[PDB]
C-alpha cells in the first residue's frame, strides 16, 4: 500500500492546508481576497467546456474498457472448459461498448454547442456564455461518470453471467436482465446531459 | 545471388505496386492536378507572377515520382530474375 | 441583474444528483448481479425473485434522473445565487442519499441473496431489509424537492 | 462546370434500377438462381442508396469549403 | 439446420453462423449478408486504393485456391483469411465502390468530373482581391453568390474537399446522417423479415402484437428521423442556411415534446403536431407490445380448455419488449460505428500519406527520385501493416457485430443445431 | 444588506443532515443486513426478531430528514449569515452524530444478530446496547433542533 | 460591528462538541457490544453486567451534549469574535477529549468484558480502568465549561 | 490581443495525446508480452498468432500520436484561447480513451492468449473480445477529430 499510501498523504495534506487557509482567511478578515466569483468568472468558459467534452468522451470510454476487461477476462477464462461462452457471451462485452456509444455521442451534443466570444471582460462575455460553459462542464461530468460507472457495473455483472454460464447454459438468459438494468444507467446520464445543454448557446 | 522464393515474391508484389502507383502519381504531377498541390515543393516567391513556375515543379516532382518508378522496375526485374532462378 | 457565475452550483447540482445515484444503482445492480449470478448455479430456479435487489436499486437511479431533470428545466443562466444553490444542495442530497442507499442495497441483496439460496424462508426477510435501504433513497428524494422547488 | 442533378440521378436511377429489377429476369435457371438475384437486389439496392446520400449531401450546400489562400491562388488559375 | 451450402456462399454462411446456428427453416440471414456485409464493411473501409488492393489480393486467392488446397498448412490465420477469400472479394469490390463514393484514393481525391466549386465568382461577383488573399491565411468560400456552387458532383463527394480545410466539417456530418440511415432501414429491413418469420411459422398473434407494433415504433420514432434527414438536405440551402435547424435538437425536442417559441424554427408547416402524433404512436407501441399478447395468452390457453403461468409470461414480455425498446435506440447509436470507423481509417490514410510520402514528394531537387523509392517502401508496408490489416480486420468484425446484434436481433432466433451428416 | 452566498451554508446544513445520516443509516442498515443474512441459515425463525438493529438504523435516518426539512423549511433568499451558520451548524451535528449511531448501530446489530443465533439470552442486551446507539443519534437531533429553532 | 462569521466558529464549536462526543461514544458503544456479543456466548449471566462499558460510553455523549447545547443558548447574533472563538475551543477540547475517551473506554471495555469471561475477579479492575478512561472525557467537559461560560 | 499563455493547455494536450496513449499500448505491450512469455513454453507454435494483443495496443498508440501530430501541427502563435482548450479536449480525450483501452486489451490479450493456449477454440474469441476494447480508443480519436477541427 505504498502508492495508497502517498495517496492518502497528498490527501490528508492538501485538505489540512486548505482548512488552515480557510481559517486563516476568515478570521484575519481578508475573506474578500477568497473570490470564488473571481475565480468562476475569469477563468475562461472554453476551459471548462473543454473539459466536459473530454470527459464526457473519455470516462465513458474508461467504463468500456474497465467493464470489457472485467467481462472478458472471465469469459476467456470460463471458455477454456466450455467454449461456447465465447459465442454466448458477447453480449456483455456489447453492453460495455454501447456505454462508450453514448459517450461519443453526447460529446458531438455538447461539441456542437461551443462557439468563440471575442470578448474578455466578463460583462462581455456575460450570463448566457459563462452558463453555456458551466452547463456543458457539468453535462460532460454528468454522461462521462454515469457512463464510467454503468460500463464497470455491467462488466462485472457480465463477468458473473460468464462464470454462471460456464457451468449452465440456461442462466444467461435470465441473468441478462441485471445487465439491462445495469445498462439503464448510462441512458439515464444521457438524458440528463441532453436536459442539461437543452438551453446552451455560446457566442 | 539465391534467396528464398518468399522474399522474391515480395519484391516482385512491392515492385508491382511501385510502378503503378508511382507511374499514375508522376501522370497526375505532370497534369498539374490540384488535388497533389500540398506535395509541390514550392516556395513563396512562386506566386509572384503566375502559375507557370508551379507547373515547373509539378513536373519535377513528376519526374522524381517517375525515376522512382523506374528503380522500382529495376527491382522487380531482379526479384523475377531470382524466381526464375527458384 | 444576478451574478454571472449563479448557474454553476445549480449545474453541479443536477451533475451530482445524476452522477452519485448512479454511482449508488450501479454498485447496487453489480453487487446484486454478482451475488446472483454465483447463487444461480447452485439454485436456478430462484434468479427471477432475486432479481428484486436489482430493481431497487434501478430505482435509485431513477431518484437521481427525477431531481436532476428538476434542476435541469428549472436551471437558466440567470438565476438568483439563492436558486441556484438550493439547487446544488437538492442534487448533493438526492446523489449521496442514493449512494449511500445503493451501497446499503448491494450490501443487503448480495448477503440475502446467497442466505435464499441457502435459507429461503430469508427471502421475506430480505425484502424488509432492502426496503429499510430503498427508503433511504427515498428520502433524499424527498429532501432534493423540497429544496428543487423552493 | 455546371453539374446539373438531371443527368446523374435519371443515369443512375435508372442503371441500379435496371441492375436490381431488370437483372433478376434475366438470370439464368439454376441451382443459384435465388442467391444472384438476392446479390443483385441487394447489391442495387446498397449502391443506390449509398451514391443518393453522398449526392444529395452535396446538393444546397450551407457552407463553402476552407481552402488556404495558396491553393486557391493555384485553383484560381487551374481549375474552371 | 441444413443450408445446402455452396462454395461461394460458405464463407457467408459460416459467418452468420458463428452467432449460433439458424433454428429448423427460419429465414436465413445468409443470402443478405452475402451482400450486406461487405457493404456494411465498405462503408468503413471505404478507400479505391484499399478496396483495389483488397480484390486483387482476394482474386489471387480464387484464381490458385485449388493449389493452396492441395498444398495445406497449418497456418490457422492464412486458412482463414483464405476460407473468406470471397467474402474478402466482395469486401474489395464494395470498399473500391464506396472508395469512389467518397473520392478517396489512398487519401487522395479523383476529379474525373471536375468540381463544382469555383472560386473565380468569389474575385468577379464576391468582394475578394488578391489583397484579401495575402491578408486572409484561410479564408474561406461561400456557395450563396451565384456561380461558386454549379450543382451537385455527379458522383461521389466533390474533389476539392480534399484540398478544403472545412473537410472534417462537412464529412463528419454526412457520414454521421449516412450511417444512421443505413443503420434504419438494416433495422427495418430486418423486421420485416421478422415478419416473414412469423407467417411462416403461423404465430398471428406475434404478426398482429410484436412486429406490427415494432414496425410502427421503429419507422414513426426512427424512421421519421431519416425522412427528416433526407428533407433537410433537400430543402434548406445555402441562402436559408441562418435558419436551417439542426436535426439533433429537433429529435431531442420531438422525444421531451420541448417544442419551444424561441430559437431553430420548424423544419416544415404542423411540425408540432406531427411530431406529437408520431410519438404519441410510439409510446402507445409499448403498451401494445407488453398488455396484449400476454392477456390472449392466459384467456386461449388457461379460461379455454378449463402449465400457463401469468406472472411469468407477463415478466417476459415485459423483458422483451424493453429490450426491444432501449434497443431501437442504442442500435441507432451503435451505428454510428460506420462513420466512427470510415472517418478514423480515412485520417490514418491521410496522416500516413502526409507523415511518410509527403516526405518524398516534397523535394525540390531531382535526387528527392531516389527518396521517394526508400520512403514508399516503408508506406507501401505501412499501408499493409496498419490499414489493409488491422484498420480491415476491425472494419471487417465491427460489420460482424453489426450484424449478430443490430440487425439479427429483429428477426434471428439462433437456437437450433448445426446438421453433422456422416 | 446580507450577503446573496448566505444561504449556502443554510444549505449546506439541510444537505449534510440527510447525506451524512443517510450514509450512516446505510451502514446499519448494510452491516446488520449481512448478519442476519448469516444467522439466517441455521436459525430461520429468528430473521423478524432480529430485524430490530436495521429499524432502528431506519430510525437514524428519519431523523435527519426531519432535520434536513426543517432546514429546507427554514431557508430564505435573505436569510442572515448568522442563521445559515447556524442551519449549516445544526445539518452537520444530526447529520454526523447520525453517521456514528449509523456505524454504532450497524457493529452492534451484526454482532447481536450473529450471538443470538448462538446465544438466545444475548437478545435483551443487544437491544439494550442498540438503544444507546440510537440514543448518540437523539442527542445530535436534539441539538440540530436547539440550533435550528433559535 | 462584529464580523459576521464569528457565528461559523460558535456553531462550529456547538456541533464539533456533539460530533466529536458522538463519534467518541459510537466506538466506545460498537467495541463493548463485540466484546459483549463475543462474550454471552459462554457466559450468558455477565450479559447485563457487561453492560456498564456502553453506560460509560454514553455518558461520553451527554458531556458533548451538555456543552453542544450550552453553545446552543450561548449563540447570539453579535457574539464577539473572541466569544466565538472560545466557544469554538470549548467544542473542539470536549468534543475531541470525549473521542480519545470514547476510544479508551471501547477497547478497554472490549478486553474487560472478554477477559471476565475467564477470570470474574477482573471485573473490579475493569470498572477501574474505565473510570481513568472516562475522566478523560470528564476533564475535557471541564475545560469546556471554563471556556464556554467566559 | 490574445493571453500570451494561451499556447500552453493546447501543447499539454498534444503532449497528453502521446503520453497516455503510449502509456496505455505500453501495459498492453507488456501485459500481452508477459502472457505470451506464459504461453510459449509449452505452446510454441502460437506465439505468432498470439502476437495479436501486442499489435492492438501498439494500433492504441498510432492513434495518439496521429492526434498529437494532429495537435503539433496546428499550435500557432496567436492560437486562440478557444482553440487552445479544442486541442486540449481532443488530447485529453485521446490520451485517457487510449490509456483506458491499452488497460483493458493488455487484460483481455494476457488472458486470451493463455486461454488460446488451452482451448483454440478461444482464439477467435478472445479477437472478437480485442477490437471491441480497442475501438474504445478509436471512439476518443474520433472524438479528438471532432475537436481540434471544431
Ligand atoms: C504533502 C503532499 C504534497 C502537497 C500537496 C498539497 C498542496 C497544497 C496546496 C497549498 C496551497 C495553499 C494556498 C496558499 C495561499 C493561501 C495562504 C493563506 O491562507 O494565507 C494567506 C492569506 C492571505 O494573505 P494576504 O492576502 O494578506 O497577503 C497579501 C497577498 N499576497 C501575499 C498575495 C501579496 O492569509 C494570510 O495572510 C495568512 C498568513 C499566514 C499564512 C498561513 C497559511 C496557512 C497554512 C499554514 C500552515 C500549513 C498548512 C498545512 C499544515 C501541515 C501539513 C498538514
Ligand atoms: C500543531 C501545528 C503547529 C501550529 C502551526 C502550524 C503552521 C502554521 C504556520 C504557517 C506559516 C505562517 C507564519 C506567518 C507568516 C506571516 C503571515 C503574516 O504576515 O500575517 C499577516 C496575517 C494577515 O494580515 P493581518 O490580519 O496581519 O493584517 C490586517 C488585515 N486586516 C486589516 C484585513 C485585518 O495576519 C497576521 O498578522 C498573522 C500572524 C500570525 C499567523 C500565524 C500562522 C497562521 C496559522 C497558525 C496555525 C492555525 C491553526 C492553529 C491551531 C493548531 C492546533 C493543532
Ligand atoms: C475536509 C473536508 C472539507 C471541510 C473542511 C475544509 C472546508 C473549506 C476548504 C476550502 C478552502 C477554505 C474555504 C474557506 C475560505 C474562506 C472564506 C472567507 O474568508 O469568507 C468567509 C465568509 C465571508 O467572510 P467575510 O470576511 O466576507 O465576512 C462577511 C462580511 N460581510 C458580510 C460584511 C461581507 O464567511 C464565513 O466565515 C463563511 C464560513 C466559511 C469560512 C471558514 C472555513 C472553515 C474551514 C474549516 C474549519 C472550520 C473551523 C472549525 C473546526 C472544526 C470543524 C468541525
Ligand atoms: C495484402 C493484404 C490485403 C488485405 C487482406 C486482409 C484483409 C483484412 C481482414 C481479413 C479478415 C479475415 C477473417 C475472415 C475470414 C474467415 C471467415 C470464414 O469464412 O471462415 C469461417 C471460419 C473458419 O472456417 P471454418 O473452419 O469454421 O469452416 C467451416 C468448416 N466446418 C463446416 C467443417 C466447421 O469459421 C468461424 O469460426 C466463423 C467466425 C469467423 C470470424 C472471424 C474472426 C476474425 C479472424 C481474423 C483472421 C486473422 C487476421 C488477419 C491476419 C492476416 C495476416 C496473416
Ligand atoms: C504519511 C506521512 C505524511 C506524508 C506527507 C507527505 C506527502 C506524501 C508523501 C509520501 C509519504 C509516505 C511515503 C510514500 C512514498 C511513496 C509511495 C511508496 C513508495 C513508492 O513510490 O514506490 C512504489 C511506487 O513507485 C514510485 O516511486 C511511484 C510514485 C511516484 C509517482 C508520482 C506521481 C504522483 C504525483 C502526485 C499527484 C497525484 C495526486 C493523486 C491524489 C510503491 O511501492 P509499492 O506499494 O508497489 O511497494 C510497497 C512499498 N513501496
Ligand atoms: C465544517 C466544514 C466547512 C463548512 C463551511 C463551508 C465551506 C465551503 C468552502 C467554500 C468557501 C466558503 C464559502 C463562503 C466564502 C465565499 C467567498 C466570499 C468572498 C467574497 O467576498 O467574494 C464575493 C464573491 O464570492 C461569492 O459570492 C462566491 C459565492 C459562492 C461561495 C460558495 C462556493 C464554494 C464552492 C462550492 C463547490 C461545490 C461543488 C459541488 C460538487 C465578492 O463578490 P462581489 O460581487 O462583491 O465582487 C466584487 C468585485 N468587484
Ligand atoms: C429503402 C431501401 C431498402 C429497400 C429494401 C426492400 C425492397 C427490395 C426487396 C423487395 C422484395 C423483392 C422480391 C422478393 C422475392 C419475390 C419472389 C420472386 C423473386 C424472383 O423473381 O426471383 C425468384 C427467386 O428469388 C429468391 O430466391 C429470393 C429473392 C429475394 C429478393 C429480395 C432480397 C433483397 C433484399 C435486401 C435488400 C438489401 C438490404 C437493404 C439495406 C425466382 O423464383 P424461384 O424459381 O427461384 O422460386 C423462389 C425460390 N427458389
Ligand atoms: C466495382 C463497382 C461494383 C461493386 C459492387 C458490386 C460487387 C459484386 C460482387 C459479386 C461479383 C463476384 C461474384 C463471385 C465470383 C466468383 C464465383 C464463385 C463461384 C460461383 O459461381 O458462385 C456461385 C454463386 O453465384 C455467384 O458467384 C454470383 C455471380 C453473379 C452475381 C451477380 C451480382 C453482381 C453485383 C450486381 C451487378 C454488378 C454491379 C456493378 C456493375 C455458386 O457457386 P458455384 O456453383 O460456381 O460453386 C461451385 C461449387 N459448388
Ligand atoms: C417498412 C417501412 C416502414 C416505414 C419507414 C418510413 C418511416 C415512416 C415515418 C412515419 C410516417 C412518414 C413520416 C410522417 C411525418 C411527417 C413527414 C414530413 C416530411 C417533410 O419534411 O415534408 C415536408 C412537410 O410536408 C408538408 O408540408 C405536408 C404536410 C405535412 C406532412 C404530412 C404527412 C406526410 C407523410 C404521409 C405518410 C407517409 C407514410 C410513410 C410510411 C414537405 O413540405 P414542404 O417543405 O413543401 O412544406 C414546408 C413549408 N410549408
Ligand atoms: C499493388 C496493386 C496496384 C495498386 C494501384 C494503386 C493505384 C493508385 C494510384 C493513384 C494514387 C494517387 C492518387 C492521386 C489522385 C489525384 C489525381 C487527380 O486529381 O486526377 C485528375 C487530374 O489529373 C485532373 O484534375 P485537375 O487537373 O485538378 O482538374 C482537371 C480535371 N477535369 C479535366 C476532369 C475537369
Ligand atoms: O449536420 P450537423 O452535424 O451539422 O447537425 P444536424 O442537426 O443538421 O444533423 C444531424 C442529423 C442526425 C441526427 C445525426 C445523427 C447523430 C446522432 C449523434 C445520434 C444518433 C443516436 C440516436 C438516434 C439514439 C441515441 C440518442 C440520442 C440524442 C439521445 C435521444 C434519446 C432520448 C432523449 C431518450
Ligand atoms: C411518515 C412520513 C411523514 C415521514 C417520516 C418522518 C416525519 C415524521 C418527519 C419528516 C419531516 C418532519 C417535519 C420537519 C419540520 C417540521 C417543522 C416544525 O416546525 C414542525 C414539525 C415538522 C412539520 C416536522 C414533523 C415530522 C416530519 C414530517
Ligand atoms: C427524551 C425526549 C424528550 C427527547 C426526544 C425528542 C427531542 C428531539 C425533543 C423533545 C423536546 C425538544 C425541545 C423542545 C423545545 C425546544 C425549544 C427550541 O427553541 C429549541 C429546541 C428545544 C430545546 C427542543 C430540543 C429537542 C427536544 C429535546
Ligand atoms: C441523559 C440525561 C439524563 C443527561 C443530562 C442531559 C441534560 C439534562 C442536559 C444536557 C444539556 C443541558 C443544558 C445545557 C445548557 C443549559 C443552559 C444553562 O444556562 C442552564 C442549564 C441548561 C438548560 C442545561 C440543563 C441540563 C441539560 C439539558
Ligand atoms: C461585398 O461582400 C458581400 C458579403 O460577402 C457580398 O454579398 C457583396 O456582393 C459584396 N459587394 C460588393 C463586392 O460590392
Amino acid at each position: 500500500t505504498g502508492l495508497e499510501l502517498l495517496y492518502l498523504g497528498i490527501f490528508v495534506a492538501f485538505w489540512a492546508c486548505m482548512i488552515v487557509v480557510g481559517i486563516c482567511y476568515t478570521i484575519f478578515d481578508l475573506g474578500f481576497r477568497f473570490d470564488v466569483a473571481w475565480f468562476l468568472t475569469e477563468t475562461s468558459p472554453f476551459m471548462w467546456s473543454n473539459l466536459g467534452i473530454g470527459l464526457a468522451i473519455s470516462l465513458s470510454v474508461v467504463g468500456a474498457a474497465w467493464g470489457i476487461y472485467i467481462t472478458g477476462s472471465s469469459i476467456i477464462g470460463g471458455g477454456v472448459k466450455a467454449p461456447r461462452i465465447k459465442t454466448k457471451n458477447l453480449v456483455s462485452i456489447i453492453f460495455c461498448e454501447a456505454v462508450a456509444i453514448y459517450g461519443i455521442i453526447m460529446a458531438i451534443v455538447i461539441s456542437n454547442m461551443a462557439e468563440p466570444f471575442s470578448a474578455t471582460d466578463p460583462k462581455a462575455i456575460g450570463h448566457r456564455n459563462y452558463h453555456a460553459g458551466y452547463s456543458m462542464f457539468g453535462a460532460g461530468l454528468t454522461v462521462g461518470l454515469s457512463n464510467l460507472f454503468c460500463g464497470v457495473c455491467v462488466g462485472i455483472v457480465g463477468s458473473g453471467a460468464a462464470l454462471a454460464d460456464a457451468q449452465n447454459p440456461s442462466l444467461f438468459v435470465k441473468i441478462l436482465i441485471v445487465e439491462i438494468f445495469g445498462s439503464a444507467i448510462g441512458l439515464f446520464g444521457v438524458i440528463v446531459a441532453i436536459l442539461q445543454t437543452s438551453r446552451v448557446k455560446m457566442g | 545471388l539465391c534467396c528464398g522464393p518468399k522474399l522474391a515474391a515480395c519484391g516482385i508484389v512491392l515492385s508491382a505496386w511501385g510502378v503503378i502507383m508511382l507511374i499514375m502519381l508522376g501522370i497526375f504531377f505532370n497534369v498539374h492536378s490540384a488535388v497533389l498541390i500540398e506535395d509541390v515543393p514550392f516556395t513563396e516567391k512562386d506566386f509572384e507572377n503566375g502559375p507557370q513556375n508551379i507547373y515547373n515543379l509539378y513536373e519535377q516532382v513528376s519526374y522524381n515520382c517517375f525515376i522512382a518508378a523506374g528503380l522500382y522496375l529495376l527491382l522487380g526485374g531482379f526479384s523475377f530474375c531470382q524466381v526464375r532462378l527458384n | 441583474n444576478n451574478p454571472e457565475y449563479s448557474s454553476f452550483f445549480g449545474v453541479m447540482g443536477a451533475s451530482s444528483a445524476m452522477v452519485f445515484s448512479a454511482m449508488g444503482a450501479a454498485y447496487g445492480t453489480a453487487k446484486s448481479g454478482t451475488g446472483i449470478a454465483a447463487m444461480s448455479v447452485m439454485r436456478p430456479e430462484l434468479i427471477m425473485k432475486s432479481i428484486i435487489p436489482v430493481v431497487m436499486a434501478g430505482i435509485i437511479a431513477i431518484y437521481g434522473l427525477v431531481v436532476a431533470v428538476l434542476i435541469a428545466n428549472s436551471l437558466t443562466d440567470g438565476i438568483t445565487l439563492y436558486r441556484s444553490f438550493l439547487q446544488l444542495g437538492a442534487g448533493l442530497s438526492v446523489g449521496l442519499s442514493g449512494l449511500a442507499a445503493g451501497f446499503a442495497i448491494g450490501i443487503v441483496g448480495d448477503a440475502g441473496v446467497r442466505g435464499t439460496a441457502q435459507q429461503p424462508r430469508l427471502f421475506v426477510g430480505m425484502i424488509l431489509i432492502l426496503i429499510f435501504a430503498e427508503v433511504l433513497g427515498l428520502y433524499g428524494l424527498i429532501v432534493a424537492l423540497i429544496l428543487s422547488t423552493k | 462546370t455546371a453539374h446539373s442533378f438531371a443527368l446523374p440521378v435519371i443515369i443512375f436511377t435508372t442503371f441500379w434500377g435496371l441492375i436490381g429489377i431488370a437483372g433478376p429476369w434475366f438470370v439464368p435457371k439454376g441451382p443459384n438462381r435465388g442467391v444472384i438475384i438476392t446479390m443483385l437486389v441487394a447489391t442495387a439496392v446498397c449502391c443506390y442508396l449509398f451514391w443518393l446520400i453522398a449526392i444529395l449531401a452535396q446538393l444546397n450546400p450551407l457552407f463553402g469549403p476552407q481552402l488556404k489562400n495558396e491553393t486557391i491562388w493555384y485553383v484560381r488559375f487551374l481549375w474552371e | 439446420t441444413y443450408n445446402k451450402t455452396n462454395k461461394f456462399t460458405h464463407g457467408f454462411q459460416n459467418i452468420v453462423d458463428a452467432y449460433g446456428i439458424g433454428t429448423y427453416r427460419e429465414i436465413n440471414p445468409a443470402p443478405y449478408t452475402v451482400i450486406t456485409f461487405p457493404f456494411l464493411f465498405a462503408v468503413m473501409f471505404g478507400d479505391f486504393g484499399h478496396g483495389i488492393l483488397m480484390t486483387l489480393f482476394a482474386v489471387w486467392m480464387v484464381l490458385r485456391e485449388s493449389r493452396i488446397l492441395s498444398q495445406k498448412n497449418e497456418n490457422e490465420m492464412f486458412s482463414m483469411v483464405f476460407s473468406g477469400r470471397y467474402i474478402i472479394l466482395l469486401m474489395g469490390l464494395f470498399s473500391i465502390y464506396t472508395g469512389l463514393i467518397y473520392n478517396d484514393c489512398f487519401s487522395k481525391s479523383l476529379n474525373i468530373f471536375g468540381s463544382s466549386w469555383s472560386v473565380r465568382p468569389m474575385f468577379t461577383i464576391g468582394n475578394w482581391t488578391e489583397e484579401t488573399l495575402l491578408g486572409s491565411s484561410v479564408l474561406q468560400l461561400n456557395p450563396a453568390i451565384p456561380g461558386v456552387f454549379g450543382g451537385p458532383y455527379p458522383f461521389g463527394i466533390d474533389p476539392i474537399w480534399n484540398i478544403a480545410t472545412n473537410k472534417l466539417t462537412f464529412l463528419n456530418s454526412f457520414k454521421m446522417k449516412m450511417s444512421v440511415i443505413l443503420g434504419i432501414i438494416h433495422m427495418l429491413f430486418g423486421v420485416s423479415l421478422s415478419l416473414f418469420n412469423h407467417i411462416y411459422f403461423k404465430k398471428p398473434l406475434n404478426i398482429y402484437f410484436g412486429f406490427i407494433p415494432e414496425i410502427i415504433f421503429m419507422s414513426s420514432l426512427f424512421g421519421y428521423l431519416v425522412i427528416l434527414i433526407f428533407y433537410k438536405w433537400t430543402a434548406y440551402d445555402a441562402h436559408s442556411s441562418r435558419n436551417a435547424p439542426s436535426l439533433l435538437i429537433h429529435f431531442i425536442n420531438m422525444f421531451l415534446f420541448s417544442y419551444p417559441e424561441s430559437g431553430n424554427a420548424m423544419l416544415y408547416s404542423g411540425q408540432k403536431g406531427i411530431q406529437c402524433f408520431l410519438i404519441v404512436v410510439a409510446m402507445l407501441c409499448v403498451p401494445w407490445m407488453l398488455l396484449f399478447k400476454p392477456l390472449i395468452l392466459r384467456h386461449q390457453y388457461l379460461r379455454k380448455k378449463h402449465v400457463f403461468d401469468f406472472g411469468d409470461t407477463m415478466v417476459h414480455q415485459a423483458i422483451h419488449t424493453i429490450e426491444y425498446c432501449l434497443g431501437c435506440i442504442s442500435n441507432t447509436a451503435s451505428y454510428l460505428r460506420l462513420w466512427a470507423l470510415s472517418l478514423a481509417h480515412a485520417q490514418l490514410s491521410e496522416v500516413l500519406w502526409t507523415m511518410v510520402i509527403h516526405i518524398g514528394l516534397h523535394v525540390r531537387s531531382l535526387a528527392g527520385g531516389l527518396g521517394l523509392f526508400f520512403i514508399f517502401a516503408a508506406f507501401a508496408t505501412l499501408t499493409v501493416a496498419i490499414l489493409l490489416i488491422m484498420e480491415g480486420l476491425s472494419a471487417f468484425l465491427h460489420a460482424l457485430r453489426l450484424h449478430w446484434v443490430e440487425f439479427q436481433n429483429k428477426f434471428y432466433t439462433g437456437t437450433g443445431f448445426k446438421f453433422l451428416p456422416f
